[PDB]
């Protein structure tokens, strides 16, 4: 046995492209529309929840992932590479920065450790490149607000608004025309739906849309009390009804 | 009790080392050089454990000149006494630990300034005017802080250093055969043939 | 295309073909079989006398693992004879750490797990045998065969190799007029017969009969090769059922 | 063309493997499909014997993982038993580290993520099976949670599995259409395992003996499978009304 | 075995060259045009951004120009992932040195150990190079300002003014012709700006498609101030040349 | 591609087979067995005319009663004779005597089969290894790639092997002095070089019980050239 | 580990992977070495296709090993400062166990060593790299020159060249360098160096490098006045 | 804590009492009693309400009250005379409480204040730093505040703390 | 064809070339025959010369007191297989004070050389070997085929040309099985077993390499003009 492909599968062609990079870019094309919109005091992350079956539960699938208390992650592609993304993404705050500084990293230097990872099935030896783009919300006390995407490449950008996946393309136009540097939350979660809801075919609800933001400290979510300076995660998943709720004042 | 001494003066620094090497009961040897030069204007004396001394001087000495073939450059005096205290500091907790107490005498060419370095075998390194290992610094210390000066000439350095040795031949129980002194100045290093 | 030239890949059909490739030099080796009788099981197998320079009861097939198990196997030889090796240290540390000797089933998957685990990388081929064995456990007598892809079941009566179509059928008819049960005396017997009816498949050289058995009553559960009196009384029964 | 021999992109963004991996699935030709009742989980799966000199007793593509889980698969049975081998030390190993019994969906996800390795490192191929876990969860209650070689996963209502799985799913869909619930509202696991066998027949349109089919039942705190004595009453109770 | 599926990504051509380096820096060359510039009072970094949007967040934003320690700083050409890696690398060679000799890094001495890890790569390991192309603009008390620019080969040479990435045959020629050795920071800078607006494939160079920074000796007495430049300064200093 | 260690369908291996053909390619060198010594000459070959000659060391000692003459890529041979005289060194330490020359030459041999994918490729030299022991006196050893040594009482290696072989075939007798050896080696390095033998460009040396391994001298091959030139004019 | 035999052996008993490393060093930039009777002078190009560049800073191509041997290459530039470093380290490993500097022969043994050791190492490609080494023994007044190659043969030269052009310049050497009398002098084998270079260089500006190597660590490189001084002279001379 | 947190991510579950405990006891064991840790680890969970010990070797206990420290004796004593079954929550935080001040007055080794942390089922657990603060010292007879000028210097300098400036 | 180009690759058919060209490599190599009877058993092997200058190649080694082999085929590759029977005879004695058995020592060269045909990097020996013995049980011949596959036989013969020798060791089957407690008349019928393999050259006193091994026989190699007397 032994894992005897100890070279790159990843390499530069005569044109100078990268082709495994390129095709994963392909795949996460193909997949499901995504977004994320930043204001003024929070920022806003929303899909849709493609189910594969109506026997499937679709609220077993999540889509939409909380990072740490204050960061959460979305999502166009490969639902699985995904997944084990999120996973090595907490324990990675966790090793390289909770552990060692008694806080959660800020979102900008979480985004560098996920990237480095994507990076490395760039370059590493016997693997493919992640098929996934990440977009990335989070808040923390210095930089304030922020939203990143990560590509295949393991490259990201600081976005105020963007989209990926399907429908990126005419998504990004729709929000160049709302955006502006003085939306509150609520203005930025009705875009978002809007922005949306041009993308889905068939049914448009709070059971077959995840959405969730970073936005004021929750101290309900928190699980206790007694200490002052701990007021709770900044990251809520909006439920079914909540949801619902926004779409009469559509 | 192996005498490495060590005195920074107006635009010098004097290094002074004894000769004699005893083995158990038997002074095998009363020539002996306590020193290595590091680079055209950086010498270091040691003393400590058997064998320990030459071979961690020689190791240190190999870096120091691989270092000036690399770069075409020579290191200031400060930078060779730092990646000294590295080596002591990581042998300090090695499965065996280097037992070598050293003194770095240096003229740094940039700063036109004599330096000299204490560094013991845990890697404590201090910058002095003058300093001692081992039993030595508790007779020549006292001593140096009643007639030394930061202005003063090498040839008054080194009647203060005959004034250590002096105090050391009449005090201290073992002959240590004498001692070897060294300067280091703007000019490189050179020995005091006569003394 | 291409598919075929590297272990562990999937053929758009969803194959391996390599594995596929494995059997056929299965299919190319001597006949060998197993009958699962009362109270045990009984196993025979073809050798070929490629010429009369072989000595004669000495180049040995069947394997014995363990003390209750025996093994015989069709194909590439070597790559049997390193199955068995494995199926030894597989037998010896469940022994080593459960005290009581392998059950039979959970022999078997021992075995399974090791052939299905050379087929998932290009790095190492797929096993050339398929493998027939059994014994007797503390739930009784049971009967495997194993094939290449690490695909293995429980067998009445198990047969494989060149002659394994006519072995087959022969098998069938016993299981069909024996259902209350055949015993482990009648059960070598009729394997000495079966494999003189599927010899007719390689009836161009002339070859040797070997022939073990486990049985809980004949053996005590202990696998044994069948010997001197009972060989001949077993090879007199089968050479007056050809004629 | 040897992006389809090894687990890396083409250029239409696909993994070949992995779609011929799924293609494996139905070699064996097996139709399982999955329920729940209101105490209980109860999977189901076709058993097939073609050749008369095999121990019936032996053939079987359903697995007891742990006391609580069970497994059923759709593939080669070597994969399968592979899947079934690595789910049961990993169930095993849960308990032992953190004290109490593996959630089916935990199980799920870690095999999930086992699969989705071997569509990214190129050394390991995938498992040619559809793994679909059952149990009835101390947290969420009657629970299924199927896995495929993609590695990808979901919780269900109810599933099926196999070369005829849209003819059997379609059918549960018109069920729970009129029912409008997410289960077999039946008190005992003998009627929600009678309804299960009851709607594969009219799905697939075949009859069925004692030795045609394989049952698996889950209940709080165990999952056993049933004997063809157990499967004969069970067809029994079925044909009397 | 695995044989079939490997590229060979560190062998020779027949013409002596070494494939994947060679296809690395065709790579380079799509990139966004990085210039540097060094003078007798300090050193410019310019750089551009390649086609923005709107909706980019600029002023938190980072993909051209890092920097390596207080001394000395880079701007990227290339895969900005493959230089992340290079730049933590770097930073940590620079510590490494701190802490064993007490002196800030010479400048030389980091851009070549950075090269030699980009020569590995291309020799052994059987990996794909690093697809990225440094300038690293730096000061120490031996050579004084000092400009470098090294590539996937893990070749380096020195220069009084260079650019990488797109278009540097174009841009090397204009300031091979307007540079001159008594030149100083505040005319560099107006160098630097006016060949990117002259070599850049966009219709008009503004602020937003811009990183820029300086290495000055203009701090406060003997000492090196570094100045990543915001995009109010940026739009500033495009208004100061006559640019915009 | 494929693999390293590749039979070829008529059983023999690729690598090895590729490896001889860059022997044949190597610049001549013979060796002579004889009752009263072992002669090794050589071509020396040197690319242009400003390559000092003398640097030019394809014959090596690798102890006081072995040595050894090389032909083909002669970069390859450093780590063989590295590994030779610690071998010859490592016996003497273990068992205070000198080594056999065989058990030296089947050491060397060892080595040359240790590739795949240990080294990369087989080696692309071959190697006359000539010597004396107490147990079977004067010897002459030719080690291939392959790992297969045979011995010889004349052997000839290099681009002129064939035509050389040939010669060495007709000439030696089990009767033949040092001194004729000598003479012999030249004769028939003369006739398969290219360029015209002398001193500079061909070298001698031997392997005596009472001297041991001798490099011959310029000065002294020079002669033997002289006496070879008159006595072929002799008749 | 990446273990994959790149350099093997082909139908016609050739190693491609060290004849295409050769090809790399006929690419490279021309270098010449030249002995006199006391002295050796290294000779080395640079291409002008490279201006605005600064000369300070830029790497030269002759790099002291020790304070009594230089090196000199032609081929690629990144894979010369490999061969270089593990010199150096091993010239201070030397005088660290023998207590006496290498010779330059045995330097350079080493250093053929090393890239022999990749032409039959398992993951890794040849050097493309060609080198001149040059230097005075120890305690010794005789000069030194040696070339090594990618292969890992090495040997002595009274003169030699390497790199693009080097068989243009070595035609030069070979007609104009006389064994029975070399260059007496430090002028006149850096004049014979200078001229050898002319054959091939294009200007004499600043695409002349020379460095002269004498007994004792007496090691120092030309300016580009001092060489332009021999370019005039021999150019006047010439005019006849 | 935090492999709890992650374990508790990866399985969309709330965390059990019995995973932090075997995990404890899993690290500590393995390091044979030198991680000199003895816990009271207790909580509530899907399961319910639970309350362990954990010795420094590796051992763990389950109990309706314990106590642990070189003031366990003190503590015991008094949870030894007034526990009762079917305790209040305020019946229970008194008498932990009693027993923690059993300790501060009675052992060397304990002192100073109480801190309290309670766990109710179905609710947010709430603690309560400084529940009691019962050694508050006194006010001193005199002020030390010294005359400025009293202590005698030498230098004096300003530290540069900020970065490089510009210009 | 597309099939051969490593061990690790099955054929179409089922067959593995690569295995099958190491066979061809025995096909190349010189003659050698082995024969017992109850009493003793005799390797002789025709050893081949480079040329007339050269020395002709030792076929036979020996691995213990008790055993040892000839060869055919890739020498090296001999050289290594009998150095782990070396090893195995020595465990054997060593740890059980037992000599080793010839039927267990050719199960361990069967899976010594089965390790290196289901293996990727690795190749099949190349040579093919025939162990001769004298355990508790007798008197024993094996052939051992780099494929994996060892035979014990009464006789056999490989190399070129063998099947001239195997047809008259099976015509004599009868003959030389009685040949007890008699070396020389045994050592006779393999000598003329092996004449029968021979064209164009014959057998002479530095081509001929015999050895036995029996009851109270140590194996012993005969060469040079100890073999004249069986010329
Ligand atoms: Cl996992
Ligand atoms: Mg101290």
């Amino acid at each position: 046995m032994t894992d005897r492909y100890s070279f790159s599968l990843t390499t530069f062609s005569p044109s100078g492209k990268l082709g495994q990079i390129d095709y994963a870019l392909t795949a996460v094309k193909q997949g499901v529309t995504s977004l994320g919109i930043k204001a003024t005091n929070g920022v806003v992350i929303a899909t849709e929840k493609k189910s594969s079956s109506p026997l499937a539960m679709s609220e077993t699938l999540s889509k939409v992932s909380l990072l740490t208390p204050d960061i959460g992650a979305v999502y166009s592609g490969m639902g699985p590479d995904y997944r084990v993304l999120v996973d090595k993404s907490r324990k990675v705050a966790h090793t390289s920065y909770k552990r060692i500084y008694g806080e959660y990293p800020p979102t900008k230097l979480l985004v560098s450790e996920v990237a480095k990872i994507m990076q490395e099935a760039t370059q590493s030896g016997g693997v493919r490149p992640f098929g996934v783009s990440l977009l990335i919300a989070g808040h923390d006390e210095f930089n304030g607000f922020s939203l990143y995407q990560v590509d295949p490449s393991g490259s990201y950008f600081p976005w105020k608004a963007t989209a990926i996946g399907k429908g990126s393309v005419a998504a990004k136009t729709f929000l160049e025309k709302r955006w502006n540097d003085e939306l509150e939350l609520e203005d930025a979660i009705h875009i978002a739906l809007l922005t949306l809801k041009e993308s889905v075919e068939g049914e448009f609800n709070g059971d077959t849309i995840e959405l969730a933001i970073i936005g004021d400290e929750n101290p309900d979510l928190l699980g206790y009390t007694g200490i002052p300076t701990d007021k709770g995660p900044r990251f809520r998943k909006l439920t079914s009804q909540e949801i619902n709720d926004r779409l009469e004042a559509l | 009790m192996d005498i490495i001494l060590g005195i920074r003066v107006q635009d010098s620094v004097i290094l002074a080392s004894s000769k004699a090497v005893t083995r158990g009961i038997s002074v095998l040897k009363d020539s002996d050089d306590k020193t290595r030069q590091l680079s055209p204007h950086t010498l270091m004396s040691f003393a400590g454990e058997a064998g320990d001394t030459v071979q961690f001087a020689e190791y240190i000495q190999a870096n120091i000149q691989l270092y000036s073939i690399r770069e075409d450059y020579e290191l200031s005096p400060q930078a060779v006494s730092s990646f000294v205290r590295q080596e002591l500091a990581k042998s300090i907790r090695s499965r065996r630990p280097y037992q070598v107490n050293v003194l770095i005498g240096g003229y740094d060419k940039k700063k036109n300034k004599p330096e000299l370095y204490q560094i013991d075998y845990l890697g404590t390194k201090v910058e002095l005017p003058y300093g001692a290992h081992g039993y030595s610094g508790f007779y020549t210390f006292s001593l140096l802080d009643h007639h030394y000066r930061p202005d003063m000439t090498t040839e008054e350095g080194l009647d203060l250093l005959k004034l250590c040795v002096q105090e050391l031949e009449k005090r201290m129980p073992m002959d240590f055969k004498g001692v070897i002194v060294k300067i280091v100045d703007k000019d490189g290093i050179r020995q005091v043939d006569d003394f | 295309t291409g598919y075929d030239l590297s272990n562990s890949v999937f053929s758009p059909d969803g194959r391996n073909f390599q594995v596929e490739y494995a059997v056929k030099a299965v299919e190319n080796g001597t006949t060998s079989i197993g009958i699962k009788c009362n109270d045990g099981v009984v196993f025979a197998v073809e050798k070929l006398i490629t010429s009369k320079l072989l000595v004669p009861q000495k180049n040995v097939k069947i394997q014995v693992v363990d003390r209750h198990i025996g093994c015989v196997y069709s194909g590439l030889i070597p790559d049997g004879r390193h199955l068995v090796n494995r199926g030894r240290e597989e037998a010896a540390s469940f022994k080593k750490l459960y005290k009581t000797p392998i059950p039979i089933p959970a022999f078997a998957d021992r075995l399974g797990q090791y052939v299905q685990a050379h087929t998932l990388y290009n790095s190492v081929r797929p096993f050339g045998v398929s493998t027939i064995f059994g014994g007797v456990d503390k739930n009784g007598a049971h009967l495997y065969m194993l094939e290449p892809s690490g695909s293995y079941w429980g067998y009445k009566g198990a047969a494989t190799g060149k002659g394994r179509q006519s072995a087959k059928a022969e098998l069938e008819k016993l299981v069909d007029h024996h259902p209350e049960g055949l015993s482990a005396r009648e059960a070598v017997k009729q394997a000495a017969k079966i494999i003189y009816l599927a010899h007719e498949d390689n009836k161009e050289k002339d070859f040797e009969l070997e022939i073990s058995w486990c049985s809980l009553s004949e053996t005590n559960g202990l696998h044994k090769f069948v010997k001197g009196d009972l060989l001949q009384e077993a090879i007199d029964f089968a050479q007056k059922e050809i004629n | 063309g040897y992006d389809r021999h090894i687990t890396i992109f083409s250029p239409e963004g696909r993994l070949y493997q992995v779609e011929y991996a799924f293609k494996a699935t139905n070699q064996t030709n097996i139709n399982s499909l999955a329920v729940r009742g209101k105490d209980c989980t109860v999977v189901i799966s076709q058993k097939k014997v073609p050749d008369k000199l095999l121990d019936p007793t032996t053939v079987s593509y359903i697995f007891c993982i742990s006391r609580t889980i069970g497994m059923v698969v759709n593939g080669p049975i070597p994969d399968a038993r592979n899947a079934a081998l690595r789910a049961k030390a990993e169930a095993a190993e849960f308990r032992y580290k953190y004290g109490y019994d593996m959630p089916c969906d935990v199980l799920a996800k870690r095999m999930a993520n086992l699969s989705q390795i071997y569509t990214q490192r190129a050394y390991m191929r995938p498992l040619g099976v559809i793994l679909t876990f059952v149990s009835v969860d101390e947290e969420l209650g009657p629970s299924i949670y199927k896995t495929d070689p993609a590695g990808y996963y979901v919780g269900y209502k109810a599933t099926a599995t196999g070369p005829k799985q849209q003819e059997i799913t379609t059918n549960l869909e018109n069920h729970f259409k009129k029912s409008k619930i997410d289960h077999i509202n039946e008190e005992s696991w003998e009627k929600v395992v009678e309804f299960a066998i009851t709607h594969m027949i009219d799905a697939l349109g075949t009859e069925f003996s004692k030795n045609d089919l394989e049952v698996g039942v889950a209940t709080k705190d165990k999952f056993f499978t049933l004997s063809a004595e157990n499967i004969e009453e069970r067809l029994v109770a079925i044909a009397e009304q | 075995g695995s044989r079939r599926y490997d590229s060979r990504t560190t062998i020779f051509s027949p013409e002596g060259r070494l494939y994947q380096v060679e296809y690395a820096l065709e790579s380079i060359s799509h990139a966004g045009t990085a210039i540097g510039i060094m003078a007798s009072d300090g050193i410019v970094l310019a750089a551009e951004r390649k086609v923005t949007s709107t909706l980019l967040e600029q002023d938190t934003s980072t993909e051209k120009l890092y920097k390596l320690n207080d001394k000395i700083a880079v701007a990227v050409a290339g895969l900005t992932a493959d230089a992340e890696i290079l730049i933590n690398t770097a930073r940590i060679h620079a510590q490494n040195y701190l802490k064993t000799y007490n002196e800030d890094i010479p400048v030389e001495i980091l851009v070549r150990r950075l090269s030699d890890i980009k020569q590995g790569y291309t020799q052994h390991g059987g990996l794909r190079p690093f697809g990225v192309s440094f300038i690293y603009a730096g000061y120490d008390d031996r050579y004084g300002y000092q400009l470098y620019t090294s590539n996937p080969s893990g070749n380096y040479t020195g220069w009084k003014a260079i650019s990488v990435g797109a278009n540097t045959s174009a841009a090397q020629t204009l300031l091979q012709m307007d540079y001159k050795d008594d030149m100083k920071v505040d005319d560099a800078i107006e160098l630097a700006l006016k060949t990117l607006s002259k070599t850049t494939d966009s219709s008009a160079l503004t602020y937003d498609r811009l990183e820029f920074a300086t290495i000055r000796k203009g701090a406060n007495d003997g000492e090196v101030y570094q100045k990543i430049f915001k995009p109010q300064e940026i739009k500033d200093i495009l208004v100061k040349t006559g640019i915009t | 591609d494929r693999g390293v260690s590749t039979f070829s369908p008529e059983g023999r291996l690729f690598q090895v087979e590729y490896s001889l053909e860059a022997i044949k390619l190597g610049s001549t060198a013979i060796g002579i067995a004889t009752k009263e010594g072992v002669v090794l000459g050589v071509e020396k070959r040197a690319t242009s005319p400003l390559l000092e000659s003398d640097s030019i060391e394809k014959i090596v000692e690798i102890d006081r009663h072995i040595g050894c003459a090389m032909s083909g890529l002669t970069a390859d041979a450093r780590s063989m004779i590295e590994h030779a005289r610690t071998a010859a060194v490592t016996h003497n330490l273990y068992y205070d005597e000198d080594i056999n020359v065989e058990s030296l030459t089947q050491s060397v041999c060892d080595l040359a089969l240790r590739f795949g994918e240990l080294m990369s490729r087989p080696f692309g030299v071959a190697l006359l290894i000539a010597g004396h022991d107490a147990d079977d006196g004067y010897q002459l050893f030719h080690a291939e790639p392959s790992g297969t040594f045979y011995r010889y009482n004349a052997k000839a290696i290099g681009s002129g092997s064939e035509g050389a072989q040939a010669e060495l075939l007709n000439e030696w007798h089990s009767s033949l002095t040092l001194k004729e050896a000598e003479l012999l080696v030249l004769k028939i390095l003369k006739q398969v070089m290219e360029e015209k033998l002398d001193e500079n460009n061909a070298q001698l040396s031997c392997i005596t019980k009472q001297d041991g391994f001798k490099i011959y001298d310029n000065e002294k091959t020079a002669e033997l050239i002289k006496e070879l030139k008159e006595k072929e004019a002799a008749e | 580990g990446y273990d994959r035999a790149l350099s093997i052996f082909s139908p016609d008993g050739h190693i491609f992977q060290v004849e295409y490393a050769l090809e790399a060093v006929k690419r490279g930039t021309c270098a010449v070495g030249v002995k006199g009777k006391n002295c050796v002078v290294l000779g080395c190009e640079r291409r002008s296709t490279l201006k605005l560049q600064d000369t300070r800073i830029t790497p030269s191509k002759v790099s002291k090993i020790d304070s009594h041997v230089v090196l000199s290459f032609s081929g690629l530039n990144a894979d010369s400062r490999i061969l270089i470093e593990k010199a150096r380290v091993e010239a201070q490993s030397h005088r660290l166990t023998l207590e006496d500097p290498v010779t330059v022969e045995y330097l350079t043994r080493y250093v053929a060593g090393v890239q022999q050791r990749y032409t039959q190492s398992g993951g890794v490609r040849p050097f493309g790299v060609s080198t001149l080494i040059a230097g005075f023994d120890p305690r010794d007044d005789e000069p030194k020159l040696y070339q090594t190659e990618p292969s890992g043969i090495y040997s002595s030269w009274s003169a030699q060249t390497i790199g693009r052009n080097s068989k243009t310049v070595r035609e030069f050497l070979e007609k104009n360098y006389d064994r029975k009398e070399p260059p007496a002098t430090v002028e006149e084998c850096v004049k014979l160096t200078v001229r050898s270079l002319l054959e091939v260089v294009q200007t004499g500006a600043k695409n002349i490098e020379i460095t002269v190597v004498k007994p004792d660590s007496d090691i120092v490189a030309l300016s580009s006045e001092e060489i332009n001084q021999y370019v005039t002279q021999i150019e006047q001379e010439k005019q006849e | 804590g935090s492999n709890i947190e992650l374990h508790s991510l990866y399985t969309s579950r709330e965390p059990r009492v019995v995973s932090a405990l075997q995990m404890l006891k899993q690290h500590l064991f393995k390091y044979q009693g030198h991680i000199g840790a003895y816990l009271i680890v207790a909580g509530v969970d899907p399961t319910g309400s639970h309350l362990f010990s954990i010795h420094a070797h590796g051992s763990t206990d389950v109990g309706y009250y314990l106590s642990l420290g070189s003031g366990s004796l003190a503590a015991m004593a008094v949870l030894e005379s007034h526990w009762k079954q079917d305790l209040t929550k305020e019946e229970a935080i008194k008498l932990a409480s009693d027993a923690i001040q059993a300790g501060i007055w009675n052992d060397l080794g304990s002192g100073s204040n109480v801190d309290v942390c309670v766990m109710e089922i179905g609710k947010d657990a709430e603690y309560l730093r400084n529940y009691l603060t019962p050694n508050v010292r006194e006010e001193k007879q005199k002020s030390y505040k010294f005359p400025r000028g009293t202590t005698a210097v030498l230098k004096e300098s300003i530290v540069n703390i900020c970065d490089i400036q510009e210009e | 064809n597309n099939y051969d180009g490593d061990t690790v690759t099955f054929s179409p058919t089922g067959r593995l070339f690569q295995v099958e060209y190491a066979l061809e490599a025995i096909k190349q190599g010189s003659v050698t025959v082995g024969l017992r009877s109850n009493t003793h058993a005799v390797l002789v092997a025709l050893k081949r010369n480079a040329d007339e200058l050269s020395s002709y190649q030792k076929k036979i080694i020996k691995c213990d007191e008790h055993m040892g082999l000839s060869l055919a085929g890739l020498a090296p590759d001999a050289r290594v297989l009998s150095n782990y029977l070396r090893q195995q005879c020595n465990y054997s004695s060593l740890v059980f004070n037992r000599k080793l058995a010839v039927e267990r020592a050719g199960h361990l060269l069967c899976d010594k050389a089965q390790k290196n045909t289901q293996s990727y990097g690795g190749r099949p020996y190349g040579v093919g070997l025939l162990i001769i013995g004298y355990d508790k049980s007798g008197a024993h011949l094996l052939e051992f085929q780099p494929s994996g596959n060892v035979t014990e036989l009464y006789g056999t013969a490989i190399g070129a040309r063998s099947q001239g020798a195997k047809t008259y060791l099976e015509r004599t089957l009868d003959t030389f099985i009685k040949i007890d407690g008699n070396p020389d008349e045994l050592i006779k019928a393999g000598v003329e077993a092996i004449s029968q393999s021979l064209r164009d050259e014959s057998l002479t006193v530095d081509n001929l390499s015999i050895a036995i091994v029996g009851k109270d026989t140590p194996f012993t190699i005969y060469d040079g003009e100890a073999v004249a007397k069986y010329i």
